[PDB]
């Protein structure tokens, strides 16, 4: 999971 | 927004759509390319091809279970492009590049047409 | 093999599937969550959810145009997860995390369940 | 395009  | 994003999600979805295609699950169309038949999902074809997008948004063609392609279309070129649609991987070779590029032009798959043009230019 | 790969292909396919969902094109099921209704593509739901994969591979349920979820399922939690299926982006917030995690457990979306567990653990 |  990432900060887009 | 303040959303979080799962990096591998799109790839995982495409992998599962290909698994459903291999097991012939919820395929709703057969693409006829001369003597050859290819089963697929109309939504994936539309998502990958400008030609299929136009065909399946048409009020009469959206309901057809069989689509016949132009007789000049090579079945192997189509097979390679169908595999690309469901996997992101293109099996481009010296022996098939001309058929793949002509099929991609017909199907309106601009990124495939682009790489075929570049690979041909390099060989000239 | 000796294939070449188009990096953005899976993301581009998912983006187009979401555009077809927004315009209600070739959607073949309505998911009923208490008073709320959500139109979707059966193939995308199966590709994202262990629960939908089981439902639509069932010889009788594969043909249903309406699926009713358990009354304990929160419509907002479902809406957030449906948006995630079609975009890879999860709108996870303090006010919805409990409903999102419970819905993801029911739908069998293990990566969502995992990030909800981690976000909850950090707040404890 | 890349070599996967
Ligand atoms: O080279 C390409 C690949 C391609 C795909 C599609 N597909 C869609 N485009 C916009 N909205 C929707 Cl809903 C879809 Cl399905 C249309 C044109 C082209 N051209
Ligand atoms: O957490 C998850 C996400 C998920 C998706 C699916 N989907 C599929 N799996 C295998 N082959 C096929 Cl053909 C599909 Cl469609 C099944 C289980 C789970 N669990
Ligand atoms: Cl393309
Ligand atoms: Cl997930």
């Amino acid at each position: 999971w990432v900060i887009p | 927004d303040s959303c979080i994003q799962f990096t591998r999600h799109a790839s995982d979805v495409l992998l599962n759509l290909n698994r459903l295609r291999s097991r012939d699950i919820l395929t709703d169309v057969v693409i006829v390319v001369s003597r050859e038949q290819f089963r697929a999902h109309k939504t994936v074809l539309m998502a990958c091809s400008g030609l299929f997008y136009s065909i399946f948004t048409d009020q009469l063609k959206c309901n057809l279970s069989v689509i016949n392609l132009d007789p000049e279309i090579n079945p192997e070129g189509f097979c390679i492009l169908l595999d690309f649609m469901y996997t992101s991987r293109l099996n481009l070779r010296e022996g098939n590049i001309m058929a793949v590029m002509a099929t991609a032009m017909y199907l309106q798959m601009e990124h495939v047409v682009d790489t075929c043009r570049k690979f041909i230019k390099a060989s000239e």
